[PDB]
RNA sequence: GCUGGCGACCAUAGCAAGAGUGAACCACCUGAUCCCUUCCCGAACUCAGAAGUGAAACCUCUUAGCGCUGAUGGUAGUGUGGGAUUACCCAUGUGAGAGUAAGUCAUCGCCAGCU
RNA sequence: CGGAGGAGUACGAAGGUGCGCUCAGCGUGGUCGGAAAUCACGCGUAGAGUAUAAAGGCAAAAGCGCGCUUAACUGCGAGAC
């Protein structure tokens, strides 16, 4: 996207909304993806196929994500892998977001599952996708145990009803 | 007007612990008196009328005068002292009205 | 039987008891009560056999509010053992009373009634004590 | 039998050397657990949280700064 | 904002650590436009020398890259010898010690400040 | 009279709410070529720059809203001598804490820019 | 022979230094995932932590990471407790 949203959505917004000042128009800063792989402590090679995976559906490397503190009810321990994260920002950011709406959304056999609601109440929206097949990689075949992602964009909106006329700008079904 | 107290002036001899209770044991009350645009005066009351004035209800909520000799002055009770176990008024407070 | 549901130590040293109560001195939830003029303890089953009497006589007509909670422990020897080796076992609980403390306040009964039911009570403290009501200051 | 009966032996804690007093370098001024008191001017401190002075001067005590700590410094 | 408060958190410790030394302290600043350095006495209240980008022989360059700051360095170095300080503390300010200030630095030092 | 830096001081100086400032300075701001950078990300650090905005931020102003400061008088305690033993009284010296009246939206120093 | 608790160890890094970072709690949303795993954003706030008992301490953090290393050196030592 990029120039295509300078061009367009900047104006548009500005006037949909009725903003004094350009400083304050939404935007989108970043998008964090996540993989809360539990109990890995077992198998030691989910968590690395996470990894891959999210190396190919984005371009970058990920980070894995260390436990803070122990509970007895789950068997984690003081610091050691349970999860992982990556985010992107700048071309990456827009280019992930066109080719998760573009392609994604329609490949799941349910729709609708993402309402209008579900913005954090300043503007950040939170969404669930399952299976990492519908992205641009190899499907269940030569993969291991499947996997599901949360995906959150984190803008500079104040109110949910901003945030939800920039997403819908973009094109965001609901 | 309706309640007036006659009351003498508490000198610096007579202030302190052991002169507070000389005057206790005299049966008088010691009172300080303070308030705006003026600086705070120490004065001495009968045991009595002020016993009286408490038992009346409307005393804490209507201007009483307090006359020491010439010097008159018109306040509002304020604070109140007893003592824990005999219930019997100690020191008294008055805020100029 | 008050007693605390527990308590960081389970045994204190003796003390001793001065001055008076300026705190817990002035009727603050009922409209007359019962405060004590000369200092000591009192137990958990004077508090009981009092708070017994003063609901039987008032019929359970109004509030009665009690103000003394017995938090302190209290030892002794188990009979015919020698001095030493060690501080006794807690048997009872008391409070320690200061001249001027308030005991019992009632809430919603008649002058006459309070009275007779605070005379009924005074008979089984281990100290004097005196009627007091409410008043603005 | 109880089970009580221990206690440590006394350590001797505390300000040896007041204010107004002259000192010279090498004197320890206060001996302390923790920092109750900290370092001024011309004032070291130990690996055990002793404060002493480094060089010769009148001893002052005040409290300074932005958590109100107490200070301890020599005047030469 | 908790740009300007790290970095200040950051300055925290050198320069509570220049004042227990007692050594004259050289201070320098830098924003996106400008850069500035001035002496400061031991006391940390007086200044002895300054020298920014916002000087008059200076003003009308670029002022926000290397080579202000080089001159910067060098004028900071001479007005220094004027008041007469030879020895100082290098305060970066938390910033760090990188490009721009790493090159106001060495041109004090080639100057003849002794840090 | 404004802006920036460095100190004195550490709430009477702080929080909170509301309102203003773009000439200069500061702040966001552009992109990431070289220096440099992230257990991933030019988000922070860094470099090369002025097309935009004072929106945010930082400063300045108003308010006693929360907080903070706080008398006088009395009470508790207490050294010395005397009188008594549920821990008080007298002579003499000393004197809180809590609460009340009231106060407060700080005050100074060095340097550099703009009028 | 009063009332309560601990020790008879551990660590070549859990030592040195340079640079860097702040805890805990609650509330919103977000797959399995919930009372409580991880992600994002807020609110008030030291209640977290410090190999180990308690106490005195801890923002230049004495709490938490990374790179390089052996000052866990030799001869001493004014002056003090």
């Amino acid at each position: 996207l990029k120039a295509r949203y300078n061009d367009e959505l900047k104006a548009k917004l500005q006037e949909e909304l009725s903003i004094k000042n350009v400083m304050e128009i939404p935007r989108i800063t970043k998008i964090t993806l996540n993989m809360g792989v539990g109990a890995a402590a077992t198998d030691k090679k989910l968590l690395d196929g996470a990894v891959a995976d999210m190396q190919l559906i984005a371009g970058q490397k990920p980070v894995v994500t260390l436990a803070r503190k122990s509970i007895a009810g789950f068997k984690i321990r003081d610091g050691w892998p349970i999860g992982c994260k990556v985010t992107l920002r700048g071309d990456q950011m827009y280019e992930f977001l066109d080719r998760l709406i573009s392609i994604a959304i329609p490949r799941i056999r349910d729709f609708r599952g993402f309402s209008a609601k579900s913005f954090d109440g300043r503007g950040n929206y939170s969404m669930g996708l399952k299976e990492q097949i519908v992205f641009p990689e190899i499907d269940f075949d030569k993969i291991d145990r499947i996997r599901g992602m949360d995906i959150t964009i984190t803008t500079t909106a104040r109110t949910d009803d901003e945030g939800r006329a920039l997403m819908r700008a973009f094109g965001f079904p609901f | 007007a309706n309640f007036v107290l006659n009351a003498q002036a508490r000198a610096e001899d007579k202030q302190g612990k052991g002169a507070s209770r000389r005057l206790r044991r005299e049966s008088l009350v010691p009172a300080i008196i303070y308030g705006g645009n003026a600086e705070p005066v120490a004065v001495t009351l009968e045991l009595r009328e002020l016993v009286k004035a408490l038992e009346s209800n409307v005393f804490f909520e209507e201007v009483v005068e307090i006359k020491v000799g010439d010097k008159v002055e018109n306040v509002k009770i304020q604070a109140l002292q007893r003592h824990p176990a005999k219930n019997t008024p100690m020191h008294a407070d008055f805020k100029r009205a | 039987m008050l007693q605390p549901k527990r308590t960081k130590f389970r045994k204190v040293h003796k003390g001793r008891n001065t001055g008076l109560a300026h705190r817990g001195s002035t009727v603050s939830f009922g409209s007359i009560a019962i405060k004590a003029t000369e200092r000591g303890r009192m137990t958990a089953r004077q508090i009981e056999a009092a708070r017994r009497t003063i609901s039987r006589r008032i019929k359970r007509g109004g509030k009665i509010f009690i103000r003394v909670f017995p938090d302190k422990p209290i030892t002794e020897k188990p009979l015919e053992v020698r001095m030493g080796n060690g501080k006794g076992n807690v048997e009872y609980w008391v409070c320690e009373i200061k001249p001027g403390k308030i005991l019992y306040e009632i809430e919603g009964v008649n002058e006459d009634l309070a009275r007779e039911a605070f005379a009924l009570a005074a008979a089984k403290l281990p100290f004097k004590t005196t009627i007091v009501t409410r008043t603005v200051m | 039998s109880t089970k009580n009966g221990r206690d440590s032996n006394p350590k001797m804690l505390g300000v040896k050397v007041y204010g107004g007093q002259t000192v010279t370098a090498g004197n320890i001024i206060v001996r302390q657990r923790g920092t109750e008191f900290h370092a001024g001017a011309n004032v070291g401190m130990g690996r055990d949280h002793t404060l002493f002075a480094t060089a010769d001067g009148v001893v002052k005590f005040e409290v300074k700064g932005q958590f109100g700590r107490r200070y301890v410094k020599v005047e030469t | 904002n908790e740009k300007k408060q790290s970095r200040l958190r950051r300055a925290k410790s050198t320069r509570l650590h220049i004042r227990a030394l007692g050594a004259t302290r050289l201070c320098v600043n830098r924003t996106p436009r400008h850069i500035y350095a001035q002496v400061i006495s031991a006391d940390g209240g007086k200044v002895l020398a300054q020298a920014s980008t916002l000087d008059a022989s200076l003003r009308s360059g670029t002022t926000g890259n290397i080579e202000a700051a080089t001159k910067v360095g060098a004028l900071i170095a001479e007005r220094a010898k004027a008041a007469g300080v030879t020895k100082v503390a290098f305060d970066r300010s938390g910033f760090k010690y990188h490009g721009r200030i790493k090159a106001l630095a060495d041109a004090a030092r080639e100057g003849g400040l002794e840090f």
